[PDB]
RNA sequence: GGGUUUACGACCUCGAUGUUGGAUCAGGACACCCAAAUGGUGCAACCGCUAUUAAAGGUUCGUUUGUUCAACGAUUAAAG
């Protein structure tokens, strides 16, 4: 997981959910794409 | 299903030589050498010149003021060559090499003792004013994607507009202030010196109209 | 279609859907005729039959699938939506298959 | 309303589809010249989270809210409407709009806390341990920002944020 | 745990004490006064 | 190549080969095998040349 | 004693403030709220050439060649798409596809109203001048799961059966 | 496994990359694929390349299907020039005829796509005029008694100044 | 592992009298020019040089839609060149 | 965004606010060293690198220098 500011699609299988409150950039393909929004 | 529509196609529009940026010098050849006074009047206010496009189809408007020196200038001109068309698109500046010279002191000089040394220059950008204008054959949408980049690293909060978007944006802010509800206007107000506002008011907040503080400049305020 | 191509279609032997095209409740049933007889279904086994019964006095659509786990499933689709038969018809199949 | 029903006989499922007669429209509204169905019964900036006959009309069973395309409300109170229904659901209204759990509803909890008027999720917020001082306070949130144009017969703008 | 740095309305960091809607009615009330004065001071 | 053995011709320098049969038969799982000889001499790279010219800085003391 | 231009957003005076607050700009708020008003009159739509070109070509099909069927366009591979092609030119029995939006207002209009529920999704117009169905039923037989929904035969509508009668006589 | 596609020599075909890790992969033998193409291909004139499908089913068996060899090997030969022009439309690199141009079409017809697809000659020989266009010849309708040589003196010296001048070009980025 | 080596053996005269590359099979058979009284009207009557445009044609065939369906792909391609995906 | 070093101004004390290092005592903050739960890795396992949450408890013994620092010896789960 990468905390950010300002998160953003890296590929299109990256999907955008709320949860806990917060912004969450999940991937399944490429792990290394997760992001959540500080 | 979906209808066809045409595409737009530019015929008329010239590519001239050379329509890359050019190289910008730190200092010009022709150094100040008696230092100046930092006049803050060429940063407050709206831009009084460059405000309309020439040649160009897009520019990069600055909503706001501040200084742009040499550091900023090989930043935006690296980015556009290195993000631009040369067969298709140009590109040119709207403000001049850095003149202005700026002071410094070393650290542990006290206060006093006469002026510093002039360490680099600057060049004042007034709110409403073109940086950078660009033209050619391409549509908005991709040079508004690749100059939203150059906008944001500029110190100055900035915009990748064209002239359609520019009259666009004039006509809501005419709009706006013309169909506002409230009597009370800051303009009224300060011109008719409503409530002896005057003591707390600055002469140029009579032409500013109470859009423009400082730098910053909030286009939201009628 | 996409989710029959990847369910991996293999463990069926025989799908027919009879239909009467002249009827007024036949678009979800053509639907899941033309996902059930893509070419990715088709590519993701060979060995199974696909039947599409057309008749004119009918009036009453309908889906057989016979599976080699001695599994007859009918589905009177006549109200139902394409896709809720699609998905009805994969859950089946992936819990008995 | 439609139905689905299944039948389990001798490794062979029956899958059908049910229709059943669903209630009409009233005969007369009070302005039928409004494209929008909340618009033209004359009810905008009239329900509340409190008003539960008008939110039950279109929810599923279970709790869940009803497709735009489908009901023909306009895009701003069918927004209202989900906020309401979410208000409504977590104050503890609609008791009958729950998935039956025989499996669940066995191991009891600690009791529910009596809220209403809650504007985010009841284990989505963190307690605020600094407060803020009177000049800068972490005003606490209390029900939906899209209901600030409801009609105030007290005349004093809601308190949205306390 | 909040320090207001320096004095309370003099620093650079001043007070965030806001505008309220008794402020702004009293505003509005003083400049329909004005204008009217100023209206009255036309002919 | 001949079948399910490809045999692959590079020019690698000789001060990058150095532990190179601990990594090729570990990326091969040990199914590889490489022969190497002395072919020519080019232009050392930039970085290279200034880290062997530090190096021997470093040997003669003075920089 | 600031300058008279800063960074820190230069904090105004209380008066600047209450001046700003009250000078705020105010948009106009018309009393019925035009979305869920009834809507203004119709902007009607014209005619593009894309559509006059289908509505003469669909003209042109119903008008020129005599057996006009329509069947169920399946999704199979391209390859296999190009071999029935090259089967059906063995025949000299062409294949049409127009959309559906073209389609609809000119059957509705024309008189073959009676194929409205025939062309809701996928759908194939076989177009033949001098019509033999029999190769047609037996090169439609090679494939299980391409079904003949129906068509015209000289001015007669007929289902699978029908044709399946027709090309028996 | 599935199709896939190659494009190898009349008679070239060994069993090397890049065609050997491919059907190595796959599970195939290489070795008995060269021998099944080449005894396919032993009437064909060895060097010229020809598409070839390889359909290779789950149980590790392959077929082989071929069509008319390579459209850019055809107009190369027809125009008389090895390697094609390097700036397309800048420069000329053959010159050839509708007559031969249909010529190619109607040899070329006979093949998997132009089967499949019904279509007449014309269509051929628009395809064969855009390929040609592609690699730069230039077909004029008929011209052909001693301009091909009065154009091939020219471009014999083009292409020696060229390779000149690239030599030159390598030297000096050497160097610099 | 190149082309044929066979190109242009007289290239002056052979390539004006008959093209060479029609012969596929190691049998050389060579066919004859076969002089414009044999080929048809269709081979000259089409363009041999630069396309037509879309300001040329005629918006009323299928030719035109064609272009335009082409130019439509070329503007939406020009338009995806900031994909950040 | 913080006010941890230097400097900046001299607002509070020059009819006194006694100034560095150590001994004892520690309190508090987390911008976490260990111990706890995790994500991603060019993470194969042991060793590693970063990110998140978490402060109830600890964070050594010696030579030299007055030394805070600094280098070295031996360890620890670590010598913030
Ligand atoms: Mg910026
Ligand atoms: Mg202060
Ligand atoms: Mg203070
Ligand atoms: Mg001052
Ligand atoms: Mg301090
Ligand atoms: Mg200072
Ligand atoms: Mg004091
Ligand atoms: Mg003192
Ligand atoms: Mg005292
Ligand atoms: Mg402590
Ligand atoms: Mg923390
Ligand atoms: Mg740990
Ligand atoms: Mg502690
Ligand atoms: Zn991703
Ligand atoms: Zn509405």
């Amino acid at each position: 997981f990468k905390t950010k500011g300002v998160l953003k699609k890296r590929c299109r299988d990256c999907y955008l959910v709320k949860r806990r409150g917060r912004w969450f950039i999940y991937c399944k393909t490429n792990p290394k794409h997760k992001q959540r929004q500080m | 299903f979906k209808t066809l529509l045409p595409v737009p196609t530019f015929e008329d529009v010239a590519i001239p030589e050379k329509p890359k940026l050019r190289f910008v010098e730190r200092v010009p050849l022709v150094p100040k050498v008696r230092r100046e006074r930092k006049n803050l009047s060429d940063i407050r206010g709206p831009s009084t010149e460059a405000t309309e496009f020439t040649e160009g189809r897009f520019a990069i408007l600055a909503l706001g003021g501040g200084y742009l020196h040499w550091g900023h200038f090989e930043m935006m001109r690296l980015t556009i060559n290195r993000s631009m068309d040369p067969k298709n698109m140009f590109a040119l500046w709207r403000v001049p090499a850095p003149f202005k010279p700026i002071t410094r002191k070393g650290m542990g000089q006290r206060m006093g003792g006469g002026k510093g040394a002039i360490d680099h220059y600057v060049t004042p950008v007034k709110a409403g004013r073109l940086i950078v204008e660009m033209g050619g054959r391409c549509e908005f949408k991709e040079v508004q994607g690749f100059l939203d980049l150059v906008a944001h690293k500029l110190p100055f909060p900035a915009k990748a507009v064209s002239r359609e978007t520019l009259e666009k944006m004039r006509k809501d802010q005419e709009e706006r202030e013309r169909n506002n509800q409230n009597p009370w206007t800051f303009e009224r107000i300060a011109t008719a010196n409503m409530l002896g506002i005057r003591k707390v008011l600055s002469p140029y907040d009579l032409t500013h109209k109470g859009r423009y503080w400082g730098k910053f400049y909030t286009p939201e305020r009628v | 279609a996409a989710a029959l191509a990847r369910l991996g279609l293999r463990a069926v032997k025989q799908v027919r859907v009879q239909f009467c095209p002249f009827e007024k409740n036949v678009e979800s049933t053509r639907t899941f005729l033309q996902a059930v007889s893509s070419e990715k279904v088709r590519c993701t086994n060979l060995n199974c039959s696909v039947i599409a019964d057309v008749r004119h006095d009918g009036s009453e659509p309908c889906v057989d699938v016979l599976f080699g786990d001695g599994h007859r499933l009918i589905m009177r689709g006549a109200h139902l939506t394409a896709q809720e038969m699609l998905t009805a018809f994969a859950s089946h199949i992936q819990a008995r298959g | 309303f439609r139905e689905v029903v299944e039948i389990l006989d001798g490794k062979t499922t029956i899958i059908e589809g049910r229709i059943t007669e669903t209630p009409q429209e009233s005969p007369n509204p009070p302005n039928p010249t409004g494209q929008c169905p909340i618009c033209r019964w004359n009810l905008k900036h009239k329900y509340n989270y409190e008003d539960v006959l008008l939110l039950s009309q279109f929810i599923r069973p279970h709790g869940g809210m009803l497709p735009r395309r489908i009901t023909g409300l306009c895009q701003e109170e069918h927004l209202k409407i989900e906020e309401c229904v979410k208000m409504a659901h977590r104050a503890g209204l609609l008791p009958n709009h729950r998935p039956k759990l025989p499996e669940g509803f066995v191991p009891k909890s600690k009791p529910r806390l009596n809220r209403y008027l809650t504007r985010w999720s009841p284990r989505s917020v963190k307690p605020i341990y600094n407060k803020g001082h009177r000049w800068n306070k972490v005003r606490m949130p209390v029900g939906s920002p899209l209901l600030k144009d409801n009609v105030s017969y007290s005349g004093r703008p809601l308190l949205l944020y306390h | 745990r909040n320090r207001i740095p320096g004095r309370q309305w003099i620093g650079k960091h001043r007070r965030p004490r806001p505008v309220s809607a008794q402020a702004k009615q009293n505003m509005i009330r003083r400049l329909e006064t004005e204008a009217e004065n100023q209206y009255w001071l036309s002919r | 190549g001949v079948e399910d053995y490809f045999t692959l011709y590079a020019d690698v320098p000789l001060n990058d080969m150095f532990g190179y049969s601990t990594e090729l038969r570990s990326c091969t799982e040990g199914k590889g095998e490489y022969t190497m000889e002395y072919s020519r001499y080019q232009p050392c790279l930039p970085s290279t040349q200034e880290d062997v010219i530090n190096k021997y800085l470093e040997a003669t003391g003075q920089l | 004693g600031s300058k008279a231009v800063t960074r820190h957003r230069r904090v105004m005076h209380f008066e600047r403030q209450k001046l700003m607050a009250v000078t705020e700009y105010i948009p106009p708020k018309p009393t019925i709220n035009p979305r869920c008003l009834p809507p203004p009159p119709t902007p009607p739509q014209e005619e593009t050439g894309l559509v006059r070109l289908l509505r003469r070509e669909i003209a042109a099909v119903f008008r020129d060649n005599r057996m006009i069927a329509v069947c169920q366009h399946v999704a199979l591979s391209a390859e296999d798409k190009l071999l029935l092609r090259h089967q059906l030119r063995k025949h000299k029995i062409l294949m049409k596809i127009f959309p559906n939006q073209v389609l609809k207002p000119f059957l509705e209009e024309s008189k073959y109203q009676n194929l409205l529920p025939l062309f809701v999704g996928h759908n194939l117009l076989l177009v033949s001048e001098e019509p033999k169905v029999k190769e047609m039923v037996r090169i439609l037989k090679g494939i299980p799961f391409l079904p003949l929904l129906g068509g015209c035969i000289d001015d007669t509508i007929l289902s699978r059966q029908g044709f399946i009668n027709y090309s028996k006589l | 496994s599935g199709m896939i596609r190659a494009i190898v020599r009349a008679g070239q075909a060994r069993p090397g990359p890049p065609l050997g890790p491919i059907l190595g992969q796959r599970g195939v033998s290489i070795n008995q694929f060269c021998k099944e193409f080449n005894e396919k291909t032993k009437d064909i004139k060895e060097g010229i390349p020809l598409p070839t499908k390889i359909f290779v089913k789950p149980d590790r068996t392959f077929e082989i299907k071929i069509g008319q060899p390579t459209v850019s090997y055809f107009l190369k030969a027809a125009a008389g020039i090895e390697k094609g022009a390097r700036h397309t439309g800048k420069e000329v690199a053959g010159l050839v005829t509708l007559k031969h141009v249909y010529e190619i079409a109607r040899v070329k017809a006979q093949d998997d796509a132009f089967a499949l697809q019904d279509v007449p000659l014309s269509s051929v020989v628009r395809s064969i005029i855009g390929s040609a266009r592609s690699l730069g010849i230039r077909v004029v309708k008929d011209l052909s008694s001693e301009e091909l040589a009065a154009f091939q003196k020219e471009r014999a010296l083009f292409l020696a100044a060229q390779r000149e001048a690239d030599l030159a070009a390598q030297a000096e980025a050497a160097k610099k | 592992e190149a082309l044929k080596d066979p190109e242009v053996c007289t290239d002056p005269f052979r390539l004006t009298t008959h093209a060479m590359g029609v012969n596929i099979y190691k049998e050389g058979q060579d066919v004859v020019l076969k002089p414009d009284s044999e080929y048809p009207e269709w081979l000259f009557e089409m363009n041999v040089g630069p396309p037509k445009k879309l300001e040329e044609l005629d918006p009323e065939t299928r030719e035109y839609w064609r272009l335009l369906r082409k130019h439509n792909i070329w503007r939406h391609n020009r338009l995806s060149k900031n994909r950040k995906f």
